[PDB]
RNA sequence: GCUCGUAUCAGUUUUAUGAGGUAAAGCGAAUGAUUAGAGGUUCCGGGGUCGAAAUGACCUUGACCUAUUCUCAAACUUUAAAUAUGUAAGAAGUCCUUGUUACUUAAUUGAACGUGGACAUUUGAAUGAAGAGCUUUUAGUGGGCCAUUUUUGGUAAGCAG
RNA sequence: GAGAACAGAAAUCUCCAGUAGAACAAAAGGGUAAAAGCCCCCUUGAUUUUGAUUUUCAGUGUGAAUACAAACCAUGAAAGU
RNA sequence: GGUUGCGGCCAUAUCUACCAGAAAGCACCGUUUCCCGUCCGAUCAACUGUAGUUAAGCUGGUAAGAGCCUGACCGAGUAGUGUAGUGGGUGACCAUACGCGAAACUCAGGUGCUGCAAUCU
RNA sequence: CGCGGGGUGGAGCAGCCCGGUAGCUCGUCGGGCUAGGAACCCGAAGGUCGUCGGUUCAAAUCCGGCCCCCGCAACCA
């Protein structure tokens, strides 16, 4: 017995139920990902600024 | 006027397609590098077909380019064979020449017992100074068509020249 | 006439880029020169543009943006002639020089010229400008040889050799100049330092003056008009070089030419544009009598 | 059987254009990127390396690595009913700045620029945009211009 | 259920900016088809005034030539919609000789992230927002079918997709 | 398209013209002209280590692999690749 | 304004055929001792600033030029199409309402523009 | 209207351990034997391999189309 093969009917009314919503945007993406030479750069010079920020406001 | 654009032999090429490879075409080649001085390189087939009994890359012909002094200088002796006749057909649209002759002793070569009897063809091209534009690397350029070579052109500087003729045809 | 492509496969037909058609660059090569690491984003990719002409060697620091390609500095062999020294100005040892003096003229221009001197004291040996410890890394520039064919003993590593020891950090290697022998992967240092000097130059005038004193006639006319011999080489080598011809400010360009008088004449002897108006008349001739037959 | 490969239906998607293959004009590799930058994806069909996929041709995405050729770009991408976070390593040949990005940026400089101006003399400068807005009444002088009566036309062949 | 006293959002528009090869169109535009007539030319063969009569006072595939002309394409196309579609329209935003770095630069050059400074009734289109955002866990379901429009196979079907 | 002594429709040889009407292992479609095609020189980066990504997607596996990082290399004058 | 070198957009730049080009500038160019690969110093390499060559390259002008580009109440609000009706028509299809809106065609206009560094009576 | 093989001189077979630009037998023809036929002996000719289109390493054997010789399956309500 054949039965119906595909149909997207009903999809996108299902998916609209509690929808589509964009994914959460955040301040500071997770630097994974991103050039290494880049984070281990960044690991450093993140580093002195706390160090020093915490001289100047000692 | 007309200062410089007068016509000259750019080259001409020698050239014996001997029918096989092996004994005939190395002979070829001690006859072409005894004429012309200098070493000749040898054509490969292109492909195959039925009734030369050809093969691709199978060393089928050998031909060396003269230029300068020594290519009129084995021009007039390749003219003298043909008495200075030259048919005017002969010449090409573009303004090239060339006559085959076989025996290549008629020339005035001292004939060696091993080398034999060798057909060899003569081409020449014509032009006038100036073609390096179309012949190098930086800045490709066309010859202008006042200084392109003819058929015309280059029949009248063979009659000019050598006082050769050509027939009705 | 007859005697006309299609229209169609002029219709059709996508011309090459305008200095790909003036057979100028080499737009494959001009690619990888120019592209930047994207990581350092906005520094310029420096070029050692040379080029060859006759009678004119053209050596140029070059950058580019989009806009068009800037110049950092030049140096061109024409600079001596005028004044009665019109020699060698387009062999290997000029092309040296002149990669001398764009190393010399860059460095002074960017304020490096105190520091990375290059081979001061010139051997020929092959080196690199190597980078001073708690100082600035030599500034970098790349060869830009164009079309022109990349041989051993060519004149475009004349520039590469002087540019080198004016200062200029230029990555090369020693397979390219005079003297480097092929069978073996070393190099001649004597060789190589007789080209930059024009020992070449200087070994051809000895030999023809023995053999073809006609040709040595020909060619080489002005050192001997001039009276050159091989005692000039010491003034030109530590008295002209060094106290005066390395800063040659020194010459008269305070009244700069009206480029408008430069325009004037050549305007009035350039042929000129055709308005609408005659166009119509100019067929109109033509169909009235000519063509019109009455 | 049915096929998808990676580049189906991708014959006019990734056609280079008319009278326009060849070399890459150079200023796509002189174009700088930052973290941040707002780009679009078109995927140039002559360059095969760190070429995106045919869904993101038209997406426009922000910059997130910088790499040596390729700049990582973030694009949101629906799948099913969410949005997913796609990291696209893409050659710049493949990607352009976004013009309305530059564009808005202008407008910041020049909202900031008018509130410069206002805050001089107060004036209220309202740098909020505004949707067009229905026409203020007019007067139409018919002098020169006096109105030209039309009617439907007959019908007829012309064949 | 969990995290706040105005929710950073939206099956929508606008403005701006992209991407697309469908509809249509085109074929005196490429590819592929396709109807007719308009010059010459023995580069093998169909024939003759005259008998090879020499490129011979003729036409027939044109074996060498361009100007037209009728009609077309799901797997053709220069062009190219409508509808649909990506992004943006800011407080995580914008304007200082570095403040940091081992990255990068010729170089305090940049890159990234920062300290201090200047910006609530307009906080940088419209309309709405019914509270945002978030988590855990679990039921049923996993035979579908029918309009309009687009559309494939089929003569078609209350047919199949 | 333009010649030749047995050379011819197909052996060469030489000039022209030539947007690719060629070639690039294969099916098809894209792409490629100072190349991605053809010839020459040098090579093994078709290598190490383990992460991030894209496509099918549950955003599991598998297959392809896109961009890097840390090595070692090849090539090239070099940029680079 | 000419020219050279490096460029950007990549025909408004290409193509055909003629006409013109002063100074500046390729090279008419000339040569093969030297580095440099081959049959060929033709290309490529190197060496010179010569009789003085603008013949060619190149640039400009021309052409009811081909092509290309721009524009148009030119065709044309046409083709097409989003939405709507218990509109019409046996049907095929069509008309209408609220919107969006081509391409051919025709007619005009246009013969690259321009950045950096030099150089030029 | 599915699945398979095969097509080479007038006739029957050789290119099927991927290639001798086509060979071997009968038939036919010529000569010789014999007083002619036959049988026998000695020689010769005969097919660019069904047709068309694909790699261009002698490619058409091996690939894809149409025709022809055939063969097996054509059932269970």
């Amino acid at each position: 017995a054949k039965s119906k093969n595909h149909t997207a009917h009903n999809q996108t009314r299902k998916a609209h139920r509690n929808g589509i919503k964009k994914p959460k945007t955040y301040k500071y993406p997770s630097l994974k990902g991103v050039d290494p030479k880049f984070r281990r750069n960044h690991k450093h010079a993140l580093h002195g600024t706390a160090k020093a920020l915490a001289a100047a406001k000692k | 006027q007309n200062p410089m654009r007068d016509l000259k032999i750019e080259k001409l090429v020698l050239n014996i397609s001997v029918g096989e490879s092996g004994d005939r075409l190395t002979r070829a080649s001690k006859v072409l590098e005894q004429l012309s001085g200098q070493t000749p390189v040898q054509s490969k087939a292109r492909y195959t077909v039925r009734t030369f009994g050809i093969r691709r890359n199978e060393k089928i012909a050998v031909h060396v380019t003269v230029r300068g002094p020594k290519a009129e200088e084995i021009l007039e002796r390749g003219l003298k064979v043909k008495e200075y006749q030259l048919r005017d057909r002969n010449f090409s649209a573009t303004g090239n020449f060339g006559f085959g002759i076989d025996e290549h002793i008629d020339l005035g070569i001292k004939y060696d017992p091993s080398i034999g009897i060798f057909g060899m063809d003569f081409y020449v091209v014509m032009n006038r100074p100036g073609a390096r534009v179309t012949r190098r690397k930086r800045c490709k350029g066309t010859v202008g068509n006042s200084h392109k070579t003819t058929k015309e052109d280059t029949v009248s500087w063979f009659k000019q020249k050598y006082d050769a003729d050509v027939l009705d045809k | 006439q007859k005697d006309a492509k299609s229209s169609a496969y002029s219709s059709r037909f996508q011309t090459p880029f305008r200095r790909r058609r003036e057979g100028k660059t080499d737009y494959y090569q001009r690619k990888r020169l120019v592209t930047q690491h994207k990581a350092k984003y906005n520094t310029p990719k420096y070029r050692l543009v040379v080029r060859f002409t006759n009678k004119d060697i053209i050596c140029q620091i070059i950058s580019s943006t989009i806009t068009g390609d800037v110049v950092l500095a030049a140096a061109y062999s024409h600079e001596l002639p005028r004044y009665g020294i019109t020699h060698g100005l387009t062999n290997w040892a000029a092309a040296y020089a002149t990669g001398l003096l764009i190393a010399r003229r860059t460095l002074q221009k960017l304020g490096l010229d105190e520091t990375y001197k290059g081979v001061e004291e010139v051997e020929g040996e092959y080196e690199l400008t190597e980078a001073v410890e708690d100082g600035p890394r030599p500034f970098k520039v790349f060869l830009d040889i164009g079309l022109q064919r990349t041989t051993t003993g060519a004149r475009v590593f004349g520039a590469l050799k002087g540019a080198s020891d004016g200062g200029l950090y230029v990555p090369h290697s020693e397979n390219r100049f005079p003297g480097w022998d092929f069978e073996t992967e070393e190099i001649d240092p004597e060789l190589l330092r007789s080209y930059i000097f024009g020992g070449h130059v200087s070994q051809y005038m000895e030999e023809l003056a023995d053999d073809d004193e006609e040709r040595f006639s020909e060619l080489f006319k002005g050192y001997l008009a001039d009276d050159i011999d091989a005692d000039s080489l010491e003034d030109i080598y530590t008295s002209a070089h060094e106290a005066i011809r390395a800063d040659p400010a020194f010459k008269p360009t305070e009244k700069k030419f009206t480029k408008e008088q430069y325009a004037a004449e050549s305007k009035k002897y350039r042929q000129t544009k055709l308005s609408k108006e005659e166009r119509a008349a100019r067929v109109a001739a033509k169909i009235a009598a000519l063509a019109g037959q009455q | 059987g049915k096929s998808h490969g990676y580049r189906s239906r991708t014959r006019y998607m990734f056609q280079r254009d008319f009278r326009k293959h060849g070399a890459v004009h150079l200023s796509t590799y002189l174009k700088v990127y930052k973290v941040g930058d707002i780009v679009d994806i078109k995927a140039n069909g002559s360059i095969q390396k760190g070429m995106p996929h045919k869904f993101y041709q038209g997406k426009t995405g922000v910059v997130y690595n910088v790499t040596k050729s390729s700049v990582g770009v973030i694009i949101n991408k629906m799948v099913g009913n969410r949005y997913l976070e796609k990291r696209l390593n893409l050659r710049v040949e493949h990607i352009k700045h976004s013009k309305c990005r530059q564009e808005f940026l202008e407008r910041v400089k020049a909202n900031a620029a008018k509130r410069a101006e206002a805050k001089a003399q107060g004036v209220a400068v309202q740098l909020k945009r505004q949707p067009a807005q229905p026409r203020e009444s007019r007067i139409v002088s018919t002098e020169g211009n006096v109105p030209q009566t039309l009617a439907p036309v007959p019908y007829e062949t012309f064949i």
